[PDB]
């Protein structure tokens, strides 16, 4: 995706502040909570049928450093976001089931975490920036969907 | 919805008659065609032209939009044991059926050349609007 | 944009049949029945206060020949519908203010007058084909937005 | 909206306290840069940081939330005026109002570092959500 130099840098330079797996972690329990119907693709995780418990839960921090892992590898290659999850978009059709309305649900919360995570120094430029990335990605990962 | 929507739901959907279920499963085809993302929601469904468990399904829905048009007047109350199940069992994303009314809307205005007029395609907007709030009100 | 050696013949083939007159008055009045916010960039057209009202008006029956008339000349641009309408999203951008969810509305509107229209002949596989048209062409138009 | 998710609305939105004003200035700035589109309806302002009409409507803004909050047992006639008003003169797109209230959330976010916890991160957005639809419900 075209990002501007300025976009590029203060992407790369929050992300370098990030703890993965905590974050990650972080994002995708807010997401079990606050968007409740999403649960239906995590029914092997266990008990999550409080905050408390779904942000306590082993399974939903391993598969938070999982794909906000991958979500890290794809910074690295924004000039072809497309290419570079292109099996993981075929798996998450052909064999997740997942609706891709998802990736953009999961988009916004990480953006509520940064911003919860960082204060002040999320910036609305920098809010911006980081908007742009993770429709980048959730289109890339819708990409081959059919 | 306005009294006059009511009488334009209850006309539209009297001349559908015994067609609901055959409409309901042509919807369901022209949704999964033109947006291939639902499909994720029936991975354990034979999807291919004429599939029994797509006819099967479209009748369901057809049944209980009937009951919807007969009860419009305390819908979430008819709707009350489908409201559940979407919000607890299914939990279909919401965006979702915005496509599947858009598609329902484009298969009635396929077969009701003379009833489908500019006032009647605005009620059933409507219509299908409400249907599609009342049944995922109980999802948080 | 990407369609198929069927998909594009199909919209071709049906389009022969369609008397842009009509269909674009058409498509606009029932928009601003239908959904009667975008009645909001046509205060100047003067009265839309009902459907008859709506559908009798010369101004809209006017319009309703101009905007499907591009969009009929950018049905023989398939292949290059952003460079096709660069300047029109510019002008609805910068002059005109026009929220580009407006063009998504207009093409499901668009859809169900084909469906109106042509009857059994609008089969499913058709309809698909033209869903994607439209969201292609709405997409052209929004590319300019800044 | 669950007794509880009232309960959390409230002790956030207290926190918030005398900034309201200023988080809905910066929620709109957020809003401007983040989703463009949303600027089309606003040709008219002078959309610069920190210009005086942002600021102006970002404190109407946050009073009329600030309304919501106190009258959240009955929003509809707490919000009558505003709801006519977006539907009759306005006529904002209604997909818009999610864009902003993904802005509020994240300024909120940003600012209550103790008090934007999941639940309450939950409640909030159930919160806006019905702020937005009875915003738009005298739009048909
Ligand atoms: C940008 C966001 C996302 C990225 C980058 C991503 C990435 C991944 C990765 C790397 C895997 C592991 C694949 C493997 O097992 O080899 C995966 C698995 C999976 N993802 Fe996604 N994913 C994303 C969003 C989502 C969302 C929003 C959901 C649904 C709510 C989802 C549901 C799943 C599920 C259920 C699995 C299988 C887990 C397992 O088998 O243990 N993913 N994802
Ligand atoms: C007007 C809107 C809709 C109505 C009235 C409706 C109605 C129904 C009804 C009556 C059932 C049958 C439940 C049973 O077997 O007891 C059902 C099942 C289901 N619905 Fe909904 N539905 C609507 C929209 C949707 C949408 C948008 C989707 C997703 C794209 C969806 C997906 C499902 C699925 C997957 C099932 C279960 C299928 C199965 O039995 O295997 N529904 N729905
Ligand atoms: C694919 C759909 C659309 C196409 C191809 C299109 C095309 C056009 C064209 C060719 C013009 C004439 C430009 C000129 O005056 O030189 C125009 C004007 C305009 N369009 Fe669009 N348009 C589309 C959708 C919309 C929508 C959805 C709205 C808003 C509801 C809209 C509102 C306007 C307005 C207000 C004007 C100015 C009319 C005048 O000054 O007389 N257009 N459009
Ligand atoms: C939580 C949602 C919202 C609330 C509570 C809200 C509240 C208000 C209030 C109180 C006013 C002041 C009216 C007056 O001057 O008497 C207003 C004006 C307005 N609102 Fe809304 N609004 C909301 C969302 C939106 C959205 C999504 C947009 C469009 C992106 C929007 C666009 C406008 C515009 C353009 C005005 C008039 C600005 C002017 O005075 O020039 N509003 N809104």
């Amino acid at each position: 995706m075209h990002l501007t130099p300025e976009e590029k840098s203060a992407v790369t330079a929050l992300w370098g502040k990030v703890n993965v797996d905590e974050v990650g972690g972080e994002a995708l329990g807010r997401l079990l909570v606050v968007y409740p119907w999403t649960q239906r693709f995590f029914e092997s995780f266990g008990d999550l049928s409080t905050p408390d418990a779904v942000m306590g839960n082993p399974k939903v921090k391993a598969h938070g450093k999982k794909w906000l892992g991958a979500f890290s590898d794809g910074l690295a290659h924004l000039d072809n976001l497309k290419g570079t999850f292109a099996t993981l978009s075929e798996l998450h059709c052909d064999k997740l089931h997942v609706d891709p309305e998802n990736f953009r649900l999961l988009g916004n919360v990480l953006v509520c975490v940064l911003a919860h995570h960082f204060g002040k120094e999320f910036t609305p430029p920098v809010q911006a920036a980081y908007q742009k990335v993770v429709a980048g990605v959730a289109n890339a990962l819708a990409h081959k969907y059919h | 919805l306005s009294p006059a929507d009511k009488t334009n739901v209850k006309a539209a959907w009297g001349k559908v008659g015994a067609h609901a279920g055959e409409y309901g499963a042509e919807a369901l085809e022209r949704m999964f065609l033109s947006f291939p993302t639902t499909k994720t929601y029936f991975p354990h469904f034979d999807l291919s032209h004429g599939s029994a468990q797509v006819k099967g399904h479209g009748k369901k829905v057809a049944d209980a939009l009937t009951n919807a048009v007969a009860h419009v007047d305390d819908m979430p109350n008819a709707l009350s044991a489908l409201s559940d199940l979407h919000a607890h069992k299914l939990r279909v994303d919401p965006v979702n059926f915005k496509l599947l009314s858009h598609c329902l809307l484009v298969t009635l205005a396929a077969h009701l050349p003379a009833e489908f007029t500019p006032a009647v395609h605005a009620s059933l907007d409507k219509f299908l609007a409400s249907v599609s709030t009342v049944l995922t009100s109980k999802y948080r």
